[PDB]
């Protein structure tokens, strides 16, 4: 977070 | 800041479209330089848009080329989530955050209700001399449904039923019958009781 490009995970974190 | 939603139970129909809103205030002129905009449900990413950048790769698949985020919306402090023919999968507890200046965010629960009230029926004519007719009324829906057969005078008739996987319920009856004479198929699910009949007619040899 926050690279469009990468998944994300609750909350404002790397998923 | 603080994020709104109007409405966060939204109650919709299998196969439907479905938009929930999810408000933030921007003051006449949207800066996309700096908002974020994360949509979630239950660990699956749906949309992660970052100062008007997205990249379709990272949204979960079950969402693919059904999801998206009304950029005209957002224009006016509106991050609204569309979603198009919605499906049993996408039931569940939805989170929207917005980094707009500040950050916040808000929960939507959704519910997907997968009636059996598309039923198609079909007749045949298996056997002329004897009359003998196949009688057949399929739908889909959810939970599982079990199919009654009755008559014109509301007698209960013997069909097979055959249910495979959202399940796929059809259902066969073997009679000799002769023209115009009625009966019907009701698809039943339980707890709670709700019924969807059609009506068949036996046509013309």
């Amino acid at each position: 977070f926050a690279n469009p490009h990468l998944g994300w995970s609750w909350x404002x974190r790397x998923g | 800041f603080t994020v709104t939603v109007p409405k966060d139970l939204y109650v919709v129909e299998y196969g439907s479209n479905m938009t929930i809103e999810c408000k933030f205030p921007v003051e006449k002129q949207l800066d996309l330089a700096a908002l974020i905009v994360y949509w979630e449900m239950e660990d699956k990413n749906i949309i992660q848009f970052v100062h008007g950048e997205e990249d379709l790769k990272v949204q979960h698949s079950s969402y693919r080329q059904r999801a998206r985020l009304l950029k005209d919306q957002l224009s006016l402090g509106n991050a609204a989530l569309q979603i198009t023919d919605v499906k049993l999968q996408d039931a569940g507890v939805y989170r929207c955050m917005i980094s707009y200046g500040g950050a916040d965010y808000k929960r939507i629960t959704v519910k997907v209700n997968a009636p059996y009230n598309k039923i198609n029926q079909r007749i045949l004519v298996v056997d002329p001399v004897t009359s003998e007719h196949e009688l057949t009324c399929q739908a889909e829906g959810y939970p599982k449904a079990e199919v009654i057969w009755t008559s014109s005078d509301h007698q209960v008739l013997s069909g097979k039923t055959t249910t495979t996987n959202l399940f796929n319920v059809t259902s066969t009856l073997r009679i000799n019958t002769t023209t115009n004479e009625i009966f019907y198929c009701t698809f039943r699910r339980l707890d709670p009781e709700e019924n969807h009949t059609a009506e068949l007619v036996i046509p013309e040899l």
